RNA sequence: GUCUACGGCCAUACCACCCUGAACGCGCCCGAUCUCGUCUGAUCUCGGAAGCUAAGCAGGGUCGGGCCUGGUUAGUACUUGGAUGGGAGACCGCCUGGGAAUACCGGGUGCUGUAGGCUU
RNA sequence: AAACCUCCCGUGGAGCAGAAGGGCAAAAGCUCGCUUGAUCUUGAUUUUCAGUACGAAUACAGACCGUGAAAGCGGGGCCUC
RNA sequence: GGGGCCGAAACGAUCUCAACCUAUUCUCAAACUUUAAAUGGGUAAGAAGCCCGGCUCGCUGGUGUGGAGCCGGGCGUGGAA
């Protein structure tokens, strides 16, 4: 009988990391462009790593954040790939979860010879109505102590909404 | 190959510890600062025999090692290999210097020789704890360690229970009434100022 | 396991910020620039235009800083507008203009310049400023306080600025932040600024809602329907509201009835009760093990 | 020989005290300073422009010029043969009212009140301040009980 | 008694958890055409008022931490000046005055300025 | 173990060009928009001082400006060469 | 995580041994510091000070506002040793 302690989704963050730069990065931008319906935003390298072949200030990955009812449609489409199956370790200590895929073709995107296989990386941010205090301008503040979303509470929310069959371990 | 201890007996200069500025210092001779049956509780070694200095001088690390071996050598023979627990309470941090010849004093600043321990008057040098029947075994063994130290030192048997800061005549009742909890070499003082759930952890 | 950040040493080294900074209301970096006077002025007050747009009200105040605390010489709230004939829409741009206008006219009433410095009556939205009249007491001056409000084009904080300037307050300002200043072509359109002041930007929206679906129109403008507010009548309703401010800007106090004197809040617990609680808890815990054993 | 720098040895002088860093309080800025006010100097490490030299730190001066956001004062600095009445320009955060004068002003007001009073009476009330006098011989009592004997402690080696 | 707006002192105010909030309020909250800015009305800006103390916030509590203020530490450590004082020196004692800091043990957990409300 | 994204803690333990010290958290740090107060001219003061210079700096005053909605800030570099 | 041990393997079990974490404990720092002296360094201890009434200002100015300067007048009870 809680009035607005219902667990909704705040955002769905989508990111593609092609690994180095260039034509492979910009061809993966169109994959995330047509999946969401908005222009994606790239990401620069923090520093130089010769082990992974990257150097300072390099366009490595591209990411996009989806709000509203568009995010849950992508989440419902992504769980079709994952067979409504997650793991215990996918849930975070802050009551949020996420998972990564390997092929974008089964998300309704037609295959292209030039635009090859590019996997996705999903992360779901759960939230309650009242979580915008910590990121607004004037009167900030921590979002309660019993108003937070725990790891256990995030498990049962998935099991009632999408018939969670999460295997242990 | 070093100078005698007469040159560095007195605390002549300011403390000069091994730090970022004082680098290139050879390692101190003393490495282990306590030995014996150190893995022992506070209920079986309630003697706390101390070595107390009487002058304001400097104690070198090799002098501490000299009194460490000879005190330990007889103490093993007297009561047994694990019937005691000894400590040295001077850690040599002050670094003494050499003006090595081959010019005079044209730009003559010292080079480190080794470490040395500053001591005050009445500060404990060496602490030995054991059972009550080895009281005379500790006093005369500490007299043997006086010969490895420069200057005058006096032998005092303290009234403290073990290596703690509590008096030995009243150490028992706080244990029974549960104000003190032993943890290996030391004891835990429990004030009545923490959370009450900590009080509920005990007294049950 | 990993190291705990907030240890005993953390709180020992921790320096707390200012109370209003910890709460998050006062921007102390901008405060030093705003309110501090020149030392060669020798206690000349620096009046400031405080505008604070909250969720269901708009607060306009005038202040100058004394060492015990800044002095609110005059204030004006948006909830006073129903007395002047503004039943609904108290947190919009149009209501922001009236409460800015109300404060300026109220302030002139106290110091005695209701007749002098009339300001803008035919209000259009263009640039206006109060010139000091020779042989007359000088025009009042003050400086706008945005606080933490993002000062973009068309903000309600600048709506009260236009109301105060038209009321007869000589405030230095430009036309860059008023709604109508086109960002790309770099010109200010006075006709667009007039629409926001009289509230035609709300009128266009409510005309838009009634056409496309009726039920969303009921949801959005609920008390507008209850108070019988239609887009046709709002313009002269605001002009009457703008007019009614002018003759009587003085504020009357509400009479204070005798206080019932009862404590709704929970009082602070004493030391003897503090000592008794822990002894009682210890006694209950001690007898708990005795019953168990 | 040491260097001739402006801020030599100011590691602890121009440093804020413990748990007093951050934003400078606004009461120091908006204090009012007239001509002739007795002002002492304490350099604040947060602000840097208008910083007085370390030789005036802890000294007191008198205001002779007040600008927009700085106050010029005349201090008394001694340099090896004499005291110089020199003129320095310093920002507000290094400026505090000196309360050494305030005890004298409140005494003058209280003395003038007692000078107008008893003028119609004529009584010579003691007007000047006096040092601590002898302790005005008095009777001391003990309530029946005798003053308990005190005893030097025997020596025991605490260490 | 209490809240809002702007503050002064800047932890007695902060931090962690739990409980209570009548009324006004403050906010959560509903939307994006217009002003506005973003990858996304999440932020900002604007237009609102179906729900709510769930959160923010206010108050109270923790043999709470921290902080403030006291006792102890201790007239100890230190120190102005003095001696044809000691001691081989290292250093120490006395006269004269001043006078600390730990650990440990107590008490407290925001006052207050102006304007504007509620308890009519 | 370190490539990319999100949440939480985070008095600053990073960064502010350099050696070190001091100072700084809706900054003085990171990122954008616009600009050249790094412009012209009198005087006064501080720093070494002999209370002389050079260099450096500090308040001003007269102008032309930049920026910001405004208060203000800025006549080089957060201060010490 | 290295050595093993029952394990095909399993954060399943199992004695540990290692670094890490939490309460303790010994000893320090001229280029460390929460605290923090003694000795010291500036002041003020009146006539060059107060309290009044009024004029001027081209500076600042809701307001014969604020500030400064001019006047006229009264306080001697010489304002700690």
């Amino acid at each position: 009988e809680n009035p607005m302690r219902e667990l909704r989704i705040r955002k769905l963050c989508l990111n593609i990391c092609v690994g180095e730069s260039g034509d492979r990065l910009t061809r993966a931008a169109k994959v995330l462009e047509q999946l969401t319906g908005q222009t994606p935003v790239f990401s620069k390298a923090r520093y130089t790593v010769r082990s992974f072949g990257i150097r300072r200030n390099e366009k490595i990955a591209v990411h996009c954040t989806v709000r509203g009812a568009k995010a849950e449609e992508i989440l419902e489409k992504g769980l079709k790939v994952r067979e409504y199956e997650l793991r215990k370790n996918n849930f975070s200590d802050t009551g949020n979860f996420g998972f990564g895929i390997q092929e974008h073709i089964d998300l309704g995107i037609k295959y292209d010879p030039s635009i090859g296989i590019y996997g996705l990386d999903f992360y779901v941010v759960l939230g309650r109505p009242g979580f915008s205090i910590a990121d607004k301008k004037r009167r900030t503040g921590c979002i309660g102590a019993k108003h937070r979303i725990s790891k256990e509470e995030a498990m049962r929310w998935f099991q009632q909404k999408y018939d969670g069959i999460i295997l242990p371990g | 190959g070093r100078r005698p201890a007469r040159c560095y007996r007195y605390c002549k200069n300011k403390p000069y510890p091994k730090s970022r500025f004082c680098r290139g210092v050879p390692d101190a001779k003393i490495r282990i600062f306590d030995l014996g049956r150190k893995k022992a509780k506070v209920d079986e070694f309630p003697l706390c025999g101390h070595m107390v200095s009487d002058e304001y001088e400097q104690l070198s690390s090799e002098a501490l090692e000299a009194a460490r071996i000879c005190a330990n050598k007889y103490m093993v023979k007297s009561c047994g290999k694990d019937g005691f627990h000894i400590r040295v309470r001077l850690h040599p941090f002050h670094v003494i210097r050499i003006n090595k010849m081959l010019t005079g004093m044209r730009g003559a600043f010292g080079k480190p020789q080794g470490t040395v321990a500053r001591v005050h008057i009445g500060q404990v040098i060496m602490s030995i704890r054991t059972k009550l029947q080895n009281k005379e075994h500790v006093v005369e063994a500490l007299r043997r360690a006086k010969f490895k130290f420069p200057g005058r030192q006096k032998i005092h048997i303290s009234k403290k229970w073990g290596f703690t800061k509590f008096n030995a005549d009243e150490f028992e009742d706080m244990v029974a009434e549960k104000r003190l909890i032993p943890d290996g070499c030391g004891v835990k003082y429990i004030p009545n100022r923490g959370p009450l759930d900590k009080w509920r952890a005990l007294h049950s | 396991f990993v190291k705990v950040v907030k240890n005993k040493a953390y709180f020992k080294r921790y320096q707390v910020k200012f109370r209003r900074r910890r709460e998050g209301k006062t921007d102390y970096y901008a405060r030093k620039r705003l309110v501090i006077q020149d030392k060669n002025k020798y206690n000349t007050p620096k009046y400031r235009m405080i505008v604070r747009v909250t969720n269901r009200d708009i607060i306009c105040q005038i202040a100058y800083a004394r060492i015990e605390g800044d002095m609110i010489v005059c204030a004006a709230y948006a909830h006073e507008l129903p007395k002047y004939g503004v039943k609904v829409g108290l947190t919009n741009y149009a209501a922001a203009y009236c409460t800015g206008l109300l404060l300026a006219r109220r302030l002139l009433n106290r110091f005695g310049m209701d007749k002098i410095y009339e300001g803008q009556v035919e209000v259009t939205g263009d640039e206006y400023n109060v010139e000091s009249i020779d042989g007359q007491p000088g025009a009042f001056t003050c400086y706008l306080d945005a606080g933490l409000a993002r000062t973009t084009t068309g903000n309600k904080v600048f709506g009260a600025l236009k109301g105060a300037v038209d009321g007869g307050l000589s405030i230095p300002h430009s036309t860059k932040r008023f709604p109508g200043y086109d960002s790309e072509s770099k010109e200010f359109n006075a006709e667009v600024h007039r629409k926001h002041i009289m509230g035609q930007n709300v009128a266009d929206y409510m005309r838009y809602l009634m056409e496309e679906d009726e039920d969303a129109y009921k949801k959005q403008f609920s008390q507008y329907i209850k108070n019988n507010v239609t887009p046709d009548m709002m313009e002269e309703m605001y002009k009457k509201a703008h007019a009614a401010i002018r003759e009587n800007p003085v504020y009357e106090k509400k009479p204070k009835r005798e206080v019932k004197k009862k404590r709704w809040n929970r009082p602070k617990m004493s030391l003897a009760q503090k000592k008794d609680r822990v002894a009682q808890k210890k006694a209950s815990f001690l007898r708990a093990q005795e019953r168990a054993a | 020989t040491n260097t001739k720098g402006k801020r030599r040895g100011t590691r602890y002088m121009f440093s804020r005290p413990f748990r007093k860093h951050g934003v400078v309080p606004l009461a120091t800025y908006m204090r009012i300073y007239k001509k002739g006010d007795i002002v002492d100097i304490k350099g604040m490490g947060t602000v840097q422009k208008g910083m007085p030299h370390k030789c005036y730190h802890g000294k007191t001066g008198r205001v002779y010029n007040v600008t927009q956001h700085a106050v010029g004062i005349v201090v008394n600095k001694q340099v090896k043969g004499k005291i110089l009445a020199k003129r320095i320009n310093v920002r507000i955060e290094h400026i505090k009212h000196s309360k050494s004068r305030d005890s004298f002003l409140k005494r003058v007001k209280e003395n003038d009140q007692k000078k107008k009073e008893a003028k119609e009476k004529g009584t010579w009330v003691q007007l000047k301040r006096q040092p601590a006098p002898p302790r005005e011989a008095h009777f001391v009592r003990t309530n029946g009980k005798e003053p308990e004997l005190l005893e030097p402690i025997p020596y025991e080696f605490m260490a």
